[PDB]
């Protein structure tokens, strides 16, 4: 196949290639994100230093 | 002739408030260190 073969309305999503992206396809089917962000921390505490 | 005694010129000098002036302050954010056990992105792999 080639990029041109994808119907237009399907080009607005993730297009996997076979067998290149098989692991990514499995992740998509599992509905598990390949990267999961670390939990968001608290805003840093600002230290005031005179000059 | 006239004498400047009464009409003498005046010098001027401001009453500077620098002795009691506040200083300029620099801010530094206390970064949540990665040296401490900060979290990491969970890059996932699949065992097929």
């Amino acid at each position: 196949a080639k990029k041109e073969h994808v119907p237009t309305w399907l080009q607005n999503t993730h297009v996997y290639s076979w067998p290149k992206n098989k692991k990514n396809i499995l992740l998509r089917l599992l509905r598990e994100e390949e990267f999961v962000a670390p939990p968001r921390g608290p805003l840093p505490t600002l230290q005031v230093v005179p000059l | 002739v006239r004498e400047p005694g009464s009409q003498a010129c005046l010098a001027i000098d401001p009453l500077v408030g620098e002795e009691g002036g506040a200083a300029v302050a620099k801010l530094e954010p206390h970064l949540q260190p990665r040296g401490q056990p900060a979290p990491q992105p969970l890059h996932t792999l699949v065992l097929a």
